C-alpha cells in the first residue's frame, strides 16, 4: 500500500501539520468531518490518497498522523478546532509540562514520561498499514520538544523499525521569527543526535520564509499561519507523488536515491515557484521555463544561502499542474547550458524530474494566489553548509563562556555531549567542503 | 551467481540488524549516564538540605546555651 | 494548566503583594467579591495562572499571606480586596521580628514556617501542574527577609523541580532610617543567590528617585513607591497571565534570561513615567532603556546586558515595535554582550494597563546591577567593621562567621558580574 505515517512534534511541527493536513483535505476533497463524497471505496481501497489517509466503515478518512507535544495548549486547539473530528483522540498526544526550550528536558526528563506512549500509538498506526514506506517527522530545531523529544523519537524509531525511511521537515531558527537565546544549542544537539537516524532532512530557514512572505506576498509582518501555509506547499509538492496516481511521479525511495549522494549529506535545499499574490497574478501567467528559472535564483530558497557560490550534487524538480513533458525537457535543457549553475564533476546526470497533473491548491484564506503550474525544486548543494556555519558560530559564542549550559547539566547532560555534538557539526562542515572539491 | 545473490541479501539483513543494535545500545547508555547524572545532582541536594538543617539546629542550640544566666 | 502559587511575607511584602492583586484583578475583570465582570474573553483564558476556580463562578487568588506581627493581617482584610483572599491562607505570628533577620530565619520565623508550608502544600495539591512560586518581600526588614528566605529554602526542599521567583525590595537610607538594614539585606542576598531561579530587584532608592525627581513628589510615600511596583509587577507577569503568540512560562523565562545560575538578579524598568502635570513607540523604546526608568538604582551604561526582555502593551504597530528594538539595539551595541547572540527578545500584548494606551515593561540582566550590591556592601562593611548592633543576631544563636560568609559571597557575586562584563567574544 506504500503508506506514510506523519509525526508532528512540538508547537511548530503541530502547527505545520495543521496547515499540511488542511491542504491535503482540500486537494483530495475531504470534508472537515472526514467524509469524502468522491470516494466510492468505502472502508478501504488501494487508492493513492490512502497512503496518507485511512478509511473507516463509516466513510471517515482519517490521517495517518500522530501529534505529540509536551504541553497541551497547541494541540488543544486542534481538539476544539475546525478539524477536531478529522483525527482520533488517540492520535493527539499531549503532556502537562513542556520542555521549556531545553533539549535535555525534551530528550531525557519530560520526554521519557511520554515516549513509550507515543511509540505505542505509532505502533497502532503501523499495524493498520500493509506496506509502510516510512515516516515523515515535522519539528523545530529551537524548541525543547521539537529538538529533544524528536531526537528521542528518531532513535527509538530506528530500534523499532530499523532502516525504514525517516524524513524530516525542520524549522531552522531565526531572530526575526520568535526565536530564543538557547535555540542554537538545541539545533546543534538535535542535528548531531539525528544525523545518523535520518535519511533526508528538509530544513526551512524561518528567516527565508519570513522574507518571501514579506516580499513576494506583500505581507508587512508575517504570521506563523502565513509561514506554515507556504511550507505546506513544499510539503504537498513532495508528497503529491504519493497521494495521487500518475505515470511520471517520484515516490519516496525514488526520491531519496536520486538526491542523497552520501548518507550524511542529506539536507536538500527546497525552493517553490511561483510564490505570488492575487494582485500580481491578475492578468499575468508564468510559464514552465519561467518557474524553472526561479528555482535557481537564491532569492527564493527555503534556506538562506548562495547556491551560486556552491556546487550542485543533485536536483529534483517536482512539477505539478498544467505542465507538459516537452516544456519540462526544454526548460531543464536550458539550465544545463547555464555555466552559472555548476554541478560537481562526479554528477554527470543530476536531474530527477516528475509531474503531477493535479493542479496546485490554495487554502481559502491563504495569501497564495491559485496558479495552474507550480514547481518545487529540491537540490543538494554545498551552499547549504552556509546555514550550518551560521548556526555553528552562534553555538561557539555562547559555549565558549558556557552560557546557559547549566540549564542542560541540571537535567542530566554532560558538557561532553555539547563538544561531541559540536565536533560532529565540524565534521559535517568539512564533509561539505570535501564533496565540493574537484576530482583528480 | 546464485551463491552470490544470496550473500547479498544476507548481508543486507546484517546491515539492518546492526543498525538496530548500535541504536539500541547507544540510546541505552545515554539514558543510563543521564540517570546517574541527575541522581548525583539530586543526591548532592540531599546533602545541602542536610547541612542547611544541621546548621539551623546548631544556631538554635547556641541560643539555648546563651540563655544560661 | 500552569499555576503559580503566590506568597508574600512581612509588612512590605504584603503591601506590594496586595497592590499586585489590586492591579491584576482589575486587568482580569475580577471585583473584590471575586466575581467576573469583564468584557473580553481573553481576561479569563489564563485566569488559572493566579486564581483558583471556586463554586458559584468565583475566583480566589492563589495567595498565601504571612507576617510575624499579626497586626498587618487585619490591614489586608481591611484593604480594597481584603475579602477576596482565602481566609484559611492567613498565617500570622504574635510577636513581630523588630528588623532582626535571625528572628525571622532561625528562631521565631522557624516556629511559624511549618504552619505556612501546610498552606503551601494545600494550594499545591489543587494545581493541575504547579509551575512555580513567587514571593514578594523586603530584604531590609526582619520577617519578609529572614523568614522569607527561610521559606524559599524549605519550599525548594519540598519542590526541588519547581521555579522559585521573588520580587525582592532592598533598603535605601532615603526611605528607611533603620540601621541594621544592610545586615538583613546582605544576609538575604546570600540566600537568594543560592535558592532562587530569578529575582526582580525592586530598589527603594530607585523608586524614591523616580517619585521625587521624575514624578515631582517632594514627599513620596509607600503608596507612591508601591504604584511603581504594582505597574512593574503587572508588566513582567503580563505574558504569564495573557495569551498570544508567545505561550511561555516561568521556566522558559529563566532558561533564556539566566546564562549563569547565580546571575539571576534582574533590573526591572517601566515606561512611560510621567508627572500628572504634563506617546509614540520610538519614545517608549528610548525611555524604556533610559536609566531614569529603571526600578534598580543602576546605570546600564556602566555595564553590559547579558539578556533583556521587553514587553510592549497596548494596540500598536507590530512592525514599528520590531524596527525600534532593532534601532535601539544597534545604537547601543556596546552595552550588549557580543557572546550571546540575539539576547534581546520582545513580546507584545494587546491589552494595555489601566490608565494608559501603551506601556513598556523592561526586564534586564545587566552587569551594572553590581552597583546595587556595592552600595549595600559599602553600608554592610561600615557597620560590620565595628560590629555595630551585631549582638542583636548573636543573641539569637548566630555566628560572626556567617556574617562574613554572606558578605564574601555577595562580594564574589559582584566579581562574577564584572567578569562577564569584561569578557570578549575572541
Ligand atoms: N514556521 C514555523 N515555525 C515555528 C512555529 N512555531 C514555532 N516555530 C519555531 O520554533 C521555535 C520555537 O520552538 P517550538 O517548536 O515552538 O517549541 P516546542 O517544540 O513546542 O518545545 P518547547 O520548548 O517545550 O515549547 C522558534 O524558533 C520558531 O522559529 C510555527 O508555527 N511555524
Ligand atoms: N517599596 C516599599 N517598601 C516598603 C514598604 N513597606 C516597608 N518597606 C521597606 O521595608 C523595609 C522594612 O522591612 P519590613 O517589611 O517593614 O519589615 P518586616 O518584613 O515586616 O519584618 P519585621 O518588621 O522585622 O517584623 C524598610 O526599609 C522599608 O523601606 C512598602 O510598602 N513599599
Ligand atoms: C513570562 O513571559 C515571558 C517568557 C519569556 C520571555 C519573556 O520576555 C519577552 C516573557 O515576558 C515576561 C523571553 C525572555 C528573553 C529571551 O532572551 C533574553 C528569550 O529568548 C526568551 C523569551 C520568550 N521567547 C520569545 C520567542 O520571546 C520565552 C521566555
Ligand atoms: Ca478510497
Ligand atoms: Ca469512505
Ligand atoms: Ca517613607
Ligand atoms: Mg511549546
Ligand atoms: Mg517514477
Ligand atoms: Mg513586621
Amino acid at each position: 500500500m506504500r503508506e506514510c505515517i506523519s509525526i508532528h512534534v512540538g508547537q511548530a511541527g503541530v502547527q505545520i501539520g495543521n496547515a499540511c493536513w488542511e491542504l491535503y483535505c482540500l486537494e483530495h476533497g475531504i470534508q472537515p468531518d472526514g467524509q469524502m463524497p468522491s470516494d466510492k471505496t468505502i472502508g478501504g481501497g488501494d487508492d493513492s490518497f490512502n497512503t496518507f489517509f485511512s478509511e473507516t466503515g463509516a466513510g471517515k478518512h482519517v490521517p495517518r498522523a500522530v501529534f505529540v507535544d509536551l504541553e497541551p495548549t497547541v494541540i488543544d486547539e486542534v481538539r476544539t478546532g475546525t478539524y477536531r473530528q478529522l483525527f482520533h483522540p488517540e492520535q493527539l498526544i499531549t503532556g502537562k509540562e513542556d520542555a521549556a526550550n531545553n533539549y535535555a528536558r525534551g530528550h531525557y526528563t519530560i520526554g521519557k514520561e511520554i515516549i513509550d506512549l507515543v511509540l505505542d500509538r505509532i505502533r497502532k498506526l503501523a499495524d493498520q498499514c500493509t506496506g509502510l514506506q516510512g515516516f515523515l517527522v515535522f519539528h523545530s530545531f529551537g524548541g525543547g520538544t521539537g529538538s529533544g523529544f524528536t531526537s528521542l523519537l528518531m532513535e527509538r524509531l530506528s530500534v523499532d523499525y530499523g532502516k525504514k525511511s525517516k524524513l524530516e521537515f525542520s524549522i531552522y531558527p531565526a531572530p526575526q521569527v520568535s526565536t530564543a537565546v538557547v535555540e542554537p544549542y538545541n539545533s546543534i544537539l538535535t542535528t548531531h543526535t539525528t544525523l545518523e537516524h535520518s535519511d533526508c532532512a528538509f530544513m526551512v530557514d524561518n528567516e527565508a520564509i519570513y522574507d518571501i512572505c514579506r516580499r513576494n506576498l506583500d505581507i508587512e509582518r508575517p504570521t506563523y499561519t502565513n509561514l506554515n501555509r507556504l511550507i505546506s506547499q513544499i510539503v504537498s509538492s513532495i508528497t503529491a507523488s504519493l497521494r495521487f496516481d500518475g505515470a511520471l511521479n517520484v515516490d519516496l525511495t525514488e526520491f531519496q536515491t536520486n538526491l542523497v549522494p552520501y548518507p550524511r549529506i542529506h539536507f536538500p535545499l527546497a525552493t517553490y515557484a511561483p510564490v505570488i499574490s492575487a494582485e500580481k497574478a491578475y492578468h499575468e501567467q508564468l510559464s514552465v521555463a519561467e518557474i524553472t528559472n526561479a528555482c535557481f535564483e537564491p532569492a527564493n530558497q527555503m534556506v538562506k544561502c548562495d547556491p551560486r557560490h556552491g556546487k550542485y550534487m543533485a536536483c529534483c524538480l517536482l512539477y505539478r499542474g498544467d505542465v507538459v513533458p516537452k516544456d519540462v525537457n526544454a526548460a531543464i535543457a536550458t539550465i544545463k547550458t547555464k555555466r552559472s549553475i555548476q554541478f560537481v564533476d562526479w554528477c554527470p546526470t543530476g536531474f530527477k524530474v516528475g509531474i503531477n497533473y493535479q493542479p496546485p491548491t490554495v487554502v481559502p484564506g491563504g495569501d497564495l494566489a491559485k496558479v495552474q503550474r507550480a514547481v518545487c525544486m529540491l537540490s543538494n548543494t554545498t551552499a547549504i553548509a552556509e546555514a550550518w556555519a551560521r548556526l555553528d558560530h552562534k553555538f561557539d559564542l555562547m559555549y565558549a563562556k558556557r552560557a546557559f549550559v547549566h540549564w542542560y547539566v541540571g537535567e542530566g547532560m554532560e558538557e561532553g555531549e555539547f563538544s561531541e555534538a559540536r565536533e560532529d557539526m565540524a565534521a559535517l562542515e568539512k564533509d561539505y567542503e570535501e564533496v565540493g572539491v574537484d576530482s583528480v | 551467481k546464485r551463491e552470490h545473490e544470496r550473500e547479498v541479501i544476507q548481508k543486507a539483513i546484517e546491515e539492518n540488524n546492526n543498525f538496530i543494535k548500535m541504536a539500541k545500545e547507544k540510546l541505552a547508555q545515554k539514558m543510563e549516564s543521564n540517570k546517574e547524572n541527575r541522581e548525583a545532582h539530586l543526591a548532592a541536594m540531599l546533602e545541602r538540605l542536610q547541612e542547611k538543617d544541621k546548621h539551623a539546629e546548631e544556631v538554635r542550640k547556641n541560643k539555648e546555651l546563651k540563655e544560661e544566666a | 494548566m500552569r499555576e503559580i502559587v503566590h506568597i508574600q511575607a512581612g509588612q512590605c511584602g504584603n503591601q506590594i503583594g496586595a497592590k499586585f492583586w489590586e492591579v491584576i484583578s482589575d486587568e482580569h475583570g475580577i471585583d473584590p467579591t471575586g466575581s467576573y465582570h469583564g468584557d473580553s474573553d481573553l481576561q479569563l483564558e489564563r485566569i488559572n495562572v493566579y486564581y483558583n476556580e471556586a463554586t458559584g463562578n468565583k475566583y480566589v487568588p492563589r495567595a498565601i499571606l504571612v507576617d510575624l506581627e499579626p497586626g498587618t493581617m487585619d490591614s489586608v482584610r481591611s484593604g480594597p480586596f481584603g475579602q477576596i483572599f482565602r481566609p484559611d491562607n492567613f498565617v500570622f505570628g504574635q510577636s513581630g521580628a523588630g528588623n532582626n533577620w535571625a528572628k525571622g530565619h532561625y528562631t521565631e520565623g522557624a516556629e511559624l514556617v511549618d504552619s505556612v508550608l501546610d498552606v503551601v502544600r494545600k494550594e499545591s495539591e489543587s494545581c493541575d501542574c504547579l509551575q512555580g512560586f513567587q514571593l514578594t518581600h523586603s530584604l531590609g526588614g526582619g520577617t519578609g527577609s529572614g523568614m522569607g528566605t527561610l521559606l524559599i529554602s524549605k519550599i525548594r526542599e519540598e519542590y526541588p523541580d519547581r521555579i522559585m521567583n521573588t520580587f525582592s525590595v532592598m533598603p535605601s537610607p532615603k526611605v528607611s532610617d533603620t540601621v541594621v538594614e544592610p545586615y538583613n539585606a546582605t544576609l538575604s542576598v546570600h540566600q537568594l543567590v543560592e535558592n532562587t531561579d530569578e529575582t526582580y530587584c525592586i530598589d527603594n532608592e530607585a523608586l524614591y528617585d523616580i517619585c521625587f525627581r521624575t514624578l515631582k513628589l517632594t514627599t513620596p510615600t509607600y503608596g507612591d513607591l508601591n504604584h511603581l511596583v504594582s505597574a512593574t509587577m503587572s508588566g513582567v507577569t503580563t505574558c504569564l497571565r495573557f495569551p498570544g503568540q508567545l505561550n511561555a512560562d516561568l521556566r522558559k523565562l529563566a532558561v533564556n534570561m539566566v546564562p549563569f545560575p547565580r546571575l539571576h538578579f534582574f533590573m526591572p524598568g517601566f515606561a512611560p513615567l510621567t508627572s500628572r502635570g504634563s506617546l509614540t513607540v520610538p519614545e517608549l523604546t528610548q525611555q524604556m532603556f533610559d536609566s531614569k526608568n529603571m526600578m534598580a538604582a543602576c546605570d546600564p551604561r556602566h555595564g553590559r546586558y547579558l539578556t533583556v526582555a521587553a514587553i510592549f502593551r497596548g494596540r500598536m504597530s507590530m512592525k514599528e515595535v520590531d524596527e525600534q528594538m532593532l534601532n535601539v539595539q544597534n545604537k547601543n551595541s556596546s552595552y550588549f554582550v557580543e557572546w550571546i547572540p540575539n539576547n534581546v527578545k520582545t513580546a507584545v500584548c494587546d491589552i494595555p494597563p489601566r490608565g494608559l494606551k501603551m506601556s513598556a515593561t523592561f526586564i534586564g540582566n545587566s552587569t551594572a546591577i553590581q552597583e546595587l550590591f556595592k552600595r549595600i556592601s559599602e553600608q554592610f562593611t561600615a557597620m560590620f567593621r565595628r560590629k555595630a548592633f551585631l549582638h542583636w543576631y548573636t543573641g539569637e544563636g548566630m555566628d560572626e562567621m556567617e556574617f562574613t560568609e554572606a558578605e564574601s559571597n555577595m562580594n564574589d557575586l559582584v566579581s562574577e558580574y564584572q567578569q562577564y562584563q569584561d569578557a570578549t567574544a575572541d
